[PDB]
């Protein structure tokens, strides 16, 4: 009597069901990233509407990149639809206004909200080249690098200037200490440098979101 | 500059906004009580239904 | 000549603040004292609905109070049938990010919308038995964050660019734009009659507007933080707005005032929805501890907790004939009450 | 209403000093992180300092360090700001601005152009 | 070696030779006094 | 050596090549005639004199080196035992200490109690698990699955040392060997998904992008399949070449068709988990030094119980004599440990574990709301 409109029912939740079991292995063989930044930080360059999406893809590993392009400067509404995303990528000029303090503020924003508590950051310092060239033709600005010594564990490059050295592992620093201060195990940060010219900047995102899925599977298992 | 002309339009709000007839507070708060009391019979959440009228369970 | 306009400003805010004063001759809770308590308020979950593979941000019943669309940030809208649990359609969008959904009381369209600041209408009764999509509205510069329908025709919707937009559907072009508002715009709510709407938005006010003429008519203030979420009284005469000041407070229209507050010392999280009951003695609120509390509108009690989601409470709706409550968060699970 | 009213603006010869108030009515103001913004001519919105709801976490920018001292008085409803020592550099407007929300470490978007809780702010020129 | 296939085989074996030693002395037992 | 069949298979077989001999003697002087006394082919004596036979080389338990003893008397006839109307015989040279006791008998029942005690431990803490998984909806992973077939393969074990001691220990039919045969093949399935779950955590650090159903249906088959793989072909080679008694004596070598699995598996979990620590180790240092020495230390003690790495010390000791101080070292060790292992793992992995706490936690407290 009324049977023959429930099994039409049935089969159509069959199809549907069906369905989003190749969107679910589709979904979750995916990385997805955020791609933020300030002012002046060359994020465009290293790419290479509300939202910009753009896929890419290294060693058979399908890479999700979203950058926001027409909201407004408020953020703290629309920054929290990107939880579930593998990493944040955040990128500073690291070399008029105080972009580099404003920087800093909106990381400690980022790393000490309710909600961002287990999504990790890729930090990507930029634009060391003219950082270099600037040292070479600060303390005005942060008065504690007239009292700040070269970390011993550093990795320069060769032949290159120590006063660029320093710069530059002030700077992590400085973001090293937001980045130590809280978390309590649930979401970690990755420094990197990147100049002009940096083709390795995809292995380096690579590497990362490799090494924060690692650590989850060993956070699932109480081993961390 | 644009805050003068924001201004204004603020001005201009405010002024269409003031001049409204307001009623007392003890009218509208009888209001929500006798429309609460008049259709209490008509709430399932405030008056559960008898299951057998229960479309989400039997 | 900048200050004389401030200080006009100024002394028209103090008018309306003593002309607000005037008329609070008595409280709420001096007279709906003697009422009779409503009792502890226990329900029970009654369908999990199951198939979203991130979190769920808008829900909205059908008239029909069958049917609910979903939207989860996977970039499906699914829609079920609420009586038996079955999937009816399983919408692939454009965009992931979907922060809105609404359904077309004629039951026909189904509207999502999110960070591509975009409102894409979708035809649910077609000839080739496929959902697609009818139009794609563009014009607003920020994110969507509410949408709500008000003909086959008409659709308001709200953005993160600090302005409500009312649109023709048949043409593509938006016909009245409300501004007013100097932060964005986070939830509406449609007058019974739909000749009125109330939107509340991240500068701690609520606004009037006439659908009609565009103009703003009454501007609420009172809560402390950004407002999340709006709901009409059952008879147009007042509305509920919940913030992240973990408070959830009522307005009137033709008094123009705050009639009660509903918060508690042991409540420190934000709300993220309101509604209301078929008779609107009840306040259903969802908050950011993962719980729903049930309040007493005519006074200020708790009556009930619904408990049972593992995440951030996101959505909340109460059907047409008030037989059930939907809820969802971010355990992408959808819970059906009563 | 959410209102912030500055004052104790002028003028000061450098190498001066002055204090800065902002009252606040509103909202608990024990429940706020607070802080002071300030906009140089032809530039945007730069971060000065900020306060717990308690004063137990104080942070300044580089550019005032030793020079400016943030205190609240929960009290009073009052924030101050003493300024001391002043470079011909810090002539700008200050601003008093608050965290959008109770019990929270982050505060986003006090920087930004349209702010909803902020005050007009108060014109210091040295 | 597996513990408990090898404590099987042992005591299988162990119980074999108790009969068998059993069985040899009621033999001789009854052979040489009856 | 011996069975009480072939024992007594050799005695016959002597009686009869005797029978042979003893008639074309006794059918055809004055000695005495060799006799059958139901053991030995008695000499022919001399009249007498005391007969002297070596000890039978038929006889396992005799000592092949002495001499039993008849008396003959001077007329030819075998002389009686004064007073009795039977012939003195003297065996003491070959069977004088021939009851050597049962010292091995008391070792044997201490590691049967050894073993059922802690096989009833863990059965009943592992039902208790499977359970609380099974019940909450939450924890259904992946990761949870593999641990229930686990748990299902260690209460499986128990039951069928359970089984196989009530049938063997209070013969040559089937409820013997069904029992063995059940034994063997869930013994297998247990070191097979121990082996499972140390492949799946290694393939879940070292690929990290996986098909899950794929993999998970080829580790269900995995461990329920290879374990009746290699059973069924010791068992088609028993009934074949052996087919004697009930199964459990060994027969010749072709207990390695399933021994030889079960230490491969041993030794592959040990280099997984090996392999494993290294990667903590490595994720230790590059997050920053006590406490992550302290850390490491953990996390090594609680992966112990799961690799099942106590295995691996005696993985590679022949079959030994049962009354050496190796043996009972290895008997004790392994009863011992073995019979808690799905203890420990229920444990750490139901019990301990923040997430099964906190469903119980949130159950409860709404279990007393509604009071």
């Amino acid at each position: 009597d009324q049977r023959n409109e429930e099994k039409a029912q049935r089969e159509a939740n069959k199809k549907i069901e069906k369905q989003l079991q190749k969107d679910k292995q589709v979904y979750r063989a995916t990385h997805r990233l955020l791609l933020l930044g300030a002012g002046e930080s060359g994020k465009s360059t290293i790419v290479k509407s509300g939202i910009f999406e753009t896929k890419f893809q290294v060693d058979k590993v399908n890479f999700h990149m979203f950058d926001v392009g027409a909201q407004r400067d408020e953020r703290r509404k629309w920054i929290q639809c990107f939880n579930d995303v593998t990493a944040i990528i955040f990128v500073v000029a690291s070399s008029q206004t105080n972009r580099l303090q404003a920087a800093l503020k909106l990381f400690d924003s980022i790393w000490n909200n309710k909600w961002l508590r287990d999504t990790s950051v890729i930090l990507f310092l930029n634009k060391q080249d003219l950082l270099a060239e600037k040292v070479l033709a600060i303390e005005d600005y942060f008065p504690e690098f007239a009292r700040y010594t070269t970390p011993e564990d550093a990795t320069p490059e060769p032949g290159e200037d120590p006063r660029v050295t320093r710069a530059k592992y002030f700077i992590r620093d400085e973001f090293l200490r937001i980045s130590t201060a809280s978390g309590d195990g649930r979401h970690y940060c990755y420094p990197h440098f990147t100049c002009a010219v940096d083709t390795e900047n995809i292995r380096r995102v690579f590497n990362d979101c490799r090494d924060i899925i690692q650590r989850m599977h060993l956070r699932q298992y109480e081993l961390l | 500059t644009a805050s003068i002309a924001q201004a204004r339009k603020l001005v201009e709000q405010l002024k269409m906004e003031a001049n409204i007839d307001r009623i007392k507070v003890s009218k509208a708060a009888a209001d929500l009580m006798a429309y609460c009391e008049a259709h209490a019979k008509e709430d399932p959440l405030l008056t559960p239904v008898p299951a057998s009228e229960n479309p989400f369970r039997e | 000549e900048l200050d004389q306009l401030r200080q006009e400003a100024e002394q028209l805010k103090n008018q309306i603040r003593d002309a607000r004063k005037a008329c609070a001759d008595a409280t709420l809770s001096q007279i709906t004292n003697n009422i009779d308590p409503v009792g502890r308020i226990q329900m029970r979950t009654r369908r999990t609905l199951r198939g979203h593979l991130a979190k769920i941000y808008a829900m909205h019943w059908g008239t029909d109070s069958r049917l609910l669309v979903s939207a989860s940030q996977d970039g499906k809208l699914i829609i079920w049938d609420s009586y038996t649990t079955n999937k009816v359609h399983a919408i692939p969008l454009r965009s992931s990010w979907v922060m809105t959904c609404a359904y077309a009381p004629s039951g026909n369209y189904v509207a999502c919308g999110g960070l591509d600041n975009i409102c894409s209408i979708y035809n649910l009764k077609t000839r080739e038995g496929n959902v697609r999509v009818s139009r794609e509205l563009a014009g607003h510069t920020g994110y969507l964050s509410c949408c709500r329908f008000l003909d086959d025709n008409q659709i308001v919707t709200s953005s993160g660019d600090t302005t409500c937009a009312l649109w023709d559907i048949e043409t593509g072009q938006q016909t009245t734009t409300f501004t007013g508002h100097t932060g964005d715009v986070m939830s509406l709510s449609l007058a019974p009659d739909t000749r009125l709407f109330v939107s509340g938005a991240c500068d701690a006010s609520a606004k009037l507007w006439d659908v009609r003429e565009g103009m703003c008519r009454q501007t609420f203030t009172g809560h402390e933080s950004d407002i999340n979420a709006i709901c009409f009284f059952p008879n147009g005469n007042a509305f509920a707005t919940g913030s992240d000041d973990a408070t959830c407070r009522l307005f009137d229209l033709r008094a123009d005032q705050e009639l009660m507050t509903y918060s508690h010392d042991n409540i420190i999280c934000g709300i993220t929805s309101v509604s209301f009951s078929k008779s609107g003695r009840l306040l259903l609120a969802g908050y950011d501890d993962f719980n729903c509390n049930v309040w007493d509108a005519l006074k200020a009690d708790r009556a009930g907790v619904l408990a049972g989601h593992d995440n951030r409470v996101s959505c909340l709706g109460v059907t047409d004939d008030g037989m059930a409550v939907a809820t969802g968060s971010w355990d992408s699970f959808l819970k059906i009450w009563n | 209403q959410v209102q912030l009213q500055e004052s104790g603006g002028g003028l000061v010869q450098p190498g001066g000093s002055l204090r800065l108030s902002c009252a606040a009515s509103g909202f608990t103001f024990s429940n706020y992180k607070m802080n002071w913004v300030r906009q140089a001519p032809g530039k945007g919105l730069e971060w000065v300092s900020d306060i717990s709801q308690s004063g137990a976490s104080i942070s300044y920018t580089g550019s005032v360090k030793g020079r400016f001292t943030i205190s609240r008085d929960n009290a009073k409803n009052t924030l101050y700001l003493q300024m001391n020592s002043l470079k011909p550099e810090d002539t700008a407007v200050y601003y008093c601005a608050r965290c959008p929300a109770p019990f929270t470490r982050d505060c986003f978007d006090v920087t930004s152009t349209t702010y909803a809780y902020r005050g007009q702010g108060t014109q210091v020129t040295v | 070696s597996v513990s408990e296939i090898q404590l099987m085989h042992n005591l299988g074996k162990h119980l074999n030779s108790m009969e068998r030693v059993e069985w040899l002395r009621k033999k001789l037992q009854d052979v040489h006094n009856f | 050596v011996m069975t009480k069949e072939e024992q007594i298979f050799l005695l016959h077989r002597a009686q009869a090549q005797c029978e042979k001999r003893l008639k074309e003697v006794l059918q055809r002087g004055r000695p005495c005639l060799p006799e059958w006394d139901h053991i030995l082919c008695w000499p022919l004596g001399a009249p007498g004199e005391v007969v002297a036979v070596p000890c039978p080389d038929y006889i396992y338990d005799f000592n092949h080196k002495g001499h039993a003893y008849r008396r003959c008397d001077r007329n030819g006839s075998w002389e009686l035992v004064p007073g009795h109307n039977r012939t003195w015989a003297n065996y003491s040279e070959c069977v004088k200490f021939l009851t050597n006791e049962t010292r091995e008998r008391e070792v044997f029942d201490r590691l049967a109690m050894i073993y059922t005690v802690g096989y009833s431990v863990s059965l009943a803490s592992l039902t208790v698990a499977v359970l609380i998984l099974a019940y909450f909806r939450r924890l259904h992973c992946t990761r949870n699955y593999i641990h229930m077939h686990l748990f299902l393969s260690f209460m499986l074990r128990a039951v069928s040392i359970f089984v196989k001691d009530a049938v063997l220990y209070s013969a040559g039919y089937a409820g013997c060997r069904v029992a063995v045969t059940f034994f063997l093949y869930f013994l297998a399935t247990n070191y097979y998904w121990i082996l499972v779950e140390g492949l799946y955590l290694h393939s879940l650090i070292f690929m990290a992008f996986f098909s899950e159903k794929k993999y998970l249906w080829g580790f269900t088959v995995f461990g329920w399949g290879l374990p009746a793989v290699f059973v069924a072909v010791w068992v088609s080679v028993r009934a074949t070449l052996a087919n004697t008694g009930c199964w459990d004596l060994s027969s010749g070598n072709k207990k390695w068709i399933i021994q030889v699995p079960i230490l491969a598996s041993i030794v592959l979990n040990f280099i997984l988990f090996i392999n494993i620590v290294r990667v903590l180790a490595t994720k230790l240092r590059e997050t920053n030094t006590r406490q992550q020495y302290r850390k490491l230390l953990k996390s090594t003690l609680v992966l112990m119980p799961l690799f099942g790495v106590h295995y691996i010390v005696f993985m590679a000791t022949p079959y030994t004599e049962v009354s050496g101080t190796l043996w009972q070292v290895q008997m004790h060790y392994e009863m011992l440990f073995n019979s808690f292992q799905g203890f420990f793992v229920a444990i750490i992995y139901c019990f301990c574990n923040g997430e099964v706490q906190a469903e119980i936690k949130k159950s409860w407290s709404r279990w007393t709301l509604a009071l």
